[PDB]
RNA sequence: CACAAACGCGUCUCAGAGAUAAUUAAUGAUUUAAUCUUAACCUAAUUAACUCAUAAUAAAUCCAGCCCUAGAACAGGGCACA
RNA sequence: AACAAACUCCUAGCCCAAUACCGGACUAAUCUAUUGAAACAUAGAAGCAAUAAUGUUAAUAUGAGUAACAAGAAGCCUUUCUC
RNA sequence: GCCUAACGAGCCUGGUGAUAGCUGGUUGUCCGAGAAAGAAUUUUAGUUCAACCUUAAAAAUACCCCAAAAACCCUAAAUUCCAAUGUAUUUUUAAGAGAUAGUCUAAAAAGGUACAGCUUUUUAGAAACGGAUACAACCUUGACUAGAGAGUAAAAUCUUAAUACU
RNA sequence: GAUUACCCCUUCUACCUUUUGCAUAAUGGUUUAACCAGAAAAAAUCUAACAAAGAGAACUUUAGCUAGAUACCCCGAAACCAG
């Protein structure tokens, strides 16, 4: 408890790098952490007029899972400002252009409307694959747990698994599969 | 791009707006607090008879005492220490 | 309003009471007129009650002036260098009996905006939070992704 | 002395070396410096928490 | 003074109303909820008993609060009204936060 | 067309790949036949958009004067031959 | 569940919003009567209080250093040229 | 047409501070209560009466109201009228003005196109600094002052998207 | 509102007038200074004198009479008439 002021109110201030693996993640469920972080609202000494936030940097994004038809129905919609300039594009097709877009897209949309939204954008660092500058790499304090739990194929489990859940019916030996 | 005509909640074409999960339990919270409600409104002490004039002695007596706090509305009284203690303005040291 | 004026943060001067209570006001200056009416009460004050408010007060020197004025004032002084003016001005003995209790037990700070209704000097005791204070610790201290 | 701290009144350049000789008055021996927790060590506003240790 | 506090020994709260004391007088603030330290903390139901802990405050200055303007208004109505709020303050210092070995 | 230019009535050049809608097919279950499938898996044939290859731009800080097919001003290109 | 009001509790009070019309209490500044004499008191009086009338008069900005305005050439300086 | 830069009848001065049911404007602070229209009217851009309302003053009952009671063919929600009871209101007397160009919501109807943010009456309601993203009229809410307390209210994504028959 | 901190954050649709209803894209104002708009006492109420009478003549009186205090704006037509 007992530090130097400078050292104390650097400590409880300081940055922190959070990073978020995205396989086989919803792209909303990842922004929602990915938002709280950035405007370091996990801090109990936060408040809007302290810089208080801290990076995030999701990876796999390439990745990204889309509960339901999303993928087709959810479109991305921006205007260039020309006549005939307004591009809707499906998702789907905006994913295969640009890998880090959708995820981006959905925290920029959940942070607050105002001029820190701009800053805290800044803060946030996405790679497409595991891929990292090592750079970034060194930052990193911890792991945020992923907001989805994913269930694995049929391939994945082991004959143990298999053998131990009970077969429910039993088909007659004529019939052919 | 889909504009609701007129004005948006008033006219024979109003914005179609939906009820809640919360709207109908808060309805639903009130209807109960009113079935027990008139649960308690149902069985009287006394009957109607048994009630005749049970306090007229108390109601009457009432009436009395708002009469009597009007009767005695009056003017004030005035005294010399008021017309007199004016002058008191003036008080010097010599 | 807040924006408009000055603001300071809650104290005492010399941290009073802790230690001991050091009653702030140092003296007071009463200047009213012997014959103007609009000095009437302050001069029933100074009769009846000054003499035993400065016993009640050993520590407050009290300078009284008749002189020709026609606005009497009381000229609270305090320990802290602040000087603090007020009109007794066509006032009751009441009125001004109050005021004077007021002067006497006000610290002498300025009066405006104090921005927290607390002051404390270390607040922390056994610690403060900070980023790391809830996060568990690992084996080798490696960082996500670190091999080694 | 309220509110204040200790080296905020006594001014003492060299820490460090005040410990090791108070450790050796107290017969413990080598205090050894192991960092603990850190964040960023490329950012421009790096933390580190650094801890002493004896045994 | 119907407001819950966080308190130490040596410090100062500003209380927005008037109390009956003297400046200088010593006082036993006796709803306690919360005590704590280092390496432990007693908790009230909801309140700690007299005999449990005991923490005195003085009252250093009686003073009053800087002018708070309250201003209402309507549009087009003709209606303002303009008024001065001041408010009786008193500061107290609070001393000592003792705790009796009495525990079961 | 009476400035060394500007100009048309004159002269030159103008494009690959992927994507789709409607609609046609192949394999094939729920419904051991069938069946293009808001069944899977691979699939084919297929408008315009629209994205994208590709092209263009891309040397931080000499600049008084003087020239200019560069220019309202500010900028920009020249000024060692000869 | 939680979160969420001029509602309601809580600690203190000087103890409950408003247009037209209506009632009340105070009061700035002048003058007069007596006080008063580092700028006041009790009365009596009034040309008795201006963020709004395309208000009046003066003065200042903005538009704006904007629109617009002018002297034929050289020289030996009033002599030649060009119209 | 023209009669000294404006002639359906010049200009100037006086009558003159012409007269405007029409527009505009109308100056300190704080507090108490507080108003949407029945009748006439060259009247519906206005007045003058009622009903409300305000300031005083005298009084005594005032609302709320169970039976009983109020039509003849059929006929609803409901009115009228009144003891008790819960409350403190109501009535007269004396002074006064403003207002009398109305909106939406729910209800009963009429007209219209079983149209209107339409129009005409009757009963009720509202005109938040909270909610319905924004919002006059819907919903929550007996509008005081100061707190760096607390509990509550109304309130925030509405479901379905289904047709094999050899 | 705040805040260590000017901004950055959060919360608020100028003011008058006119209107059923105005952020209104309805009216008026560049701004500053100085000027610029409620006036009357019949009945009433309030205070006081004296009272079957009161008023300094003339009047009024089945508690009245006498006195005092309480009240009712500003700018604007096209016209009309005389010289
Ligand atoms: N005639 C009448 N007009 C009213 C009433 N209440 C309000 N008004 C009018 O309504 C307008 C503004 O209403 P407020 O500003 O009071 O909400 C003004 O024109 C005002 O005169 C009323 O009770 N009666
Ligand atoms: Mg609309
Ligand atoms: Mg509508
Ligand atoms: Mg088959
Ligand atoms: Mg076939
Ligand atoms: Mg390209
Ligand atoms: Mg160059
Ligand atoms: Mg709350
Ligand atoms: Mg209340
Ligand atoms: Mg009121
Ligand atoms: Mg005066
Ligand atoms: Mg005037
Ligand atoms: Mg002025
Ligand atoms: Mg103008
Ligand atoms: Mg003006
Ligand atoms: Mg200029
Ligand atoms: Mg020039
Ligand atoms: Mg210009
Ligand atoms: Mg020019
Ligand atoms: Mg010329
Ligand atoms: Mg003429
Ligand atoms: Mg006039
Ligand atoms: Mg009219
Ligand atoms: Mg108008
Ligand atoms: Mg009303
Ligand atoms: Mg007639
Ligand atoms: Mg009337
Ligand atoms: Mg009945
Ligand atoms: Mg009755
Ligand atoms: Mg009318
Ligand atoms: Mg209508
Ligand atoms: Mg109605
Ligand atoms: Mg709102
Ligand atoms: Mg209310
Ligand atoms: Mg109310
Ligand atoms: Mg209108
Ligand atoms: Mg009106
Ligand atoms: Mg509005
Ligand atoms: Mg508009
Ligand atoms: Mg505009
Ligand atoms: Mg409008
Ligand atoms: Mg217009
Ligand atoms: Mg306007
Ligand atoms: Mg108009
Ligand atoms: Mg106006
Ligand atoms: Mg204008
Ligand atoms: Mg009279
Ligand atoms: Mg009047
Ligand atoms: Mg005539
Ligand atoms: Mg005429």
């Amino acid at each position: 408890s007992s530090f130097s002021k400078a050292p104390q109110q650097w400590a409880t201030f300081a940055r922190v790098w959070y990073l978020l693996d995205g396989k086989m993640q919803p792209p909303g469920k990842l922004a929602a952490m990915a938002s709280v972080k950035l405007q370091g609202l996990h801090k109990p000494v936060y408040h809007q007029l302290s810089d208080c936030g801290d990076h995030v940097v999701i990876m796999n994004t390439r990745h990204i899972a889309f509960s339901g038809n999303k993928w087709e129905q959810k479109v991305y919609s921006s205007h260039t400002g020309y006549p005939g300039g307004f591009r809707q594009v499906t998702a789907a097709q905006l994913h295969q252009k640009d890998p880090v877009a959708i995820v981006k897209l959905a925290i920029y949309g959940m942070l607050p409307k105002n001029l820190h939204r701009r800053t805290m954008m800044q803060r946030l660092h996405l790679f497409p694959d595991e891929d990292i500058p090592e750079d970034i790499l060194k930052n990193l304090v911890e792991e945020l747990p992923q907001p989805r739990k994913v269930p694995r194929r049929l391939d994945e489990y082991t004959q143990e698994e298999i053998e131990a859940f009970p077969r429910v019916w039993s088909p007659p030996e004529d019939y052919r599969l | 791009r889909n504009r609701i005509p007129g004005r948006q909640w008033i006219g024979k074409h109003r914005r179609p707006r939906p009820v809640s999960a919360q709207a109908k339990q808060n309805m639903i919270r009130r209807l109960e607090t009113e079935a027990e409600n008139q649960y308690w409104l149902s069985r009287p002490f006394l009957t109607a008879e048994q009630e005749r004039g049970h306090a007229a002695v108390r109601r009457a007596a009432a009436f009395q005492a708002l009469k009597a706090a009007q009767a005695a509305r009056f003017p004030a009284h005035r005294r010399l220490e008021e017309q007199l203690g004016h002058l008191l303005v003036t008080r010097k040291w010599s | 309003t807040a924006r408009g004026t000055a603001s300071r943060f809650l104290t005492s001067v010399l941290h009073n009471g802790l230690g001991r209570y050091v009653q702030q006001l140092q003296r007071l200056s009463f200047s009213l007129s012997r014959d103007a009416p609009s000095s009437r009460g302050a001069r029933e004050f100074v009769e009846r009650e000054v003499t035993d408010f400065a016993r009640r007060n050993p520590g407050v020197v009290i300078y009284v002036n008749p002189r020709p004025c026609c606005v009497p004032r009381v000229v609270a002084e305090y320990l802290n260098g602040a000087v603090r003016e007020e009109s007794i001005h066509c006032k009751s003995v009441e009125e001004i009996a109050a005021l004077v209790q007021k002067l006497a037990d006000q610290s002498g700070l300025d009066v405006i905006r104090i921005r927290k209704p607390f002051h404390t000097d270390s607040p922390s005791i056994q610690g403060q939070w900070h980023p790391f204070t809830n996060k568990p610790t690992t084996l080798g201290g490696l960082r996500p992704r670190e091999v080694q | 002395m309220t509110g204040k701290e200790l080296f905020e009144m006594w001014t003492i350049t060299n820490p460090m070396g005040l410990l090791v000789e108070e450790l050796k008055k107290r017969k413990i021996s080598a205090p050894e410096s192991r960092l603990t927790r850190q964040s960023g060590s490329t950012t421009a506003l790096p933390v580190y928490f650094v801890g002493l240790y004896c045994d | 003074a119907g407001h819950q506090w966080k308190v130490t020994a040596e410090d100062l709260i500003l209380i927005e109303n008037e109390l009956d004391v003297a400046c200088g007088e010593r006082i036993r603030l006796e709803k306690v909820l919360l005590v704590g330290a280092d390496n432990f903390t007693l908790l009230g139901k909801p309140l700690l008993g007299k005999e449990l802990v005991r923490v005195e405050a003085t009252v250093i200055e009686k003073t009053e609060s800087w002018p708070k303007i309250n201003m209402k208004f309507q549009k087009r109505k003709n209606y303002q009204r303009k008024r001065i709020t001041v408010n009786p303050q008193t500061v107290l210092r609070i001393n000592s936060i003792e705790i009796a070995p009495c525990l079961c």
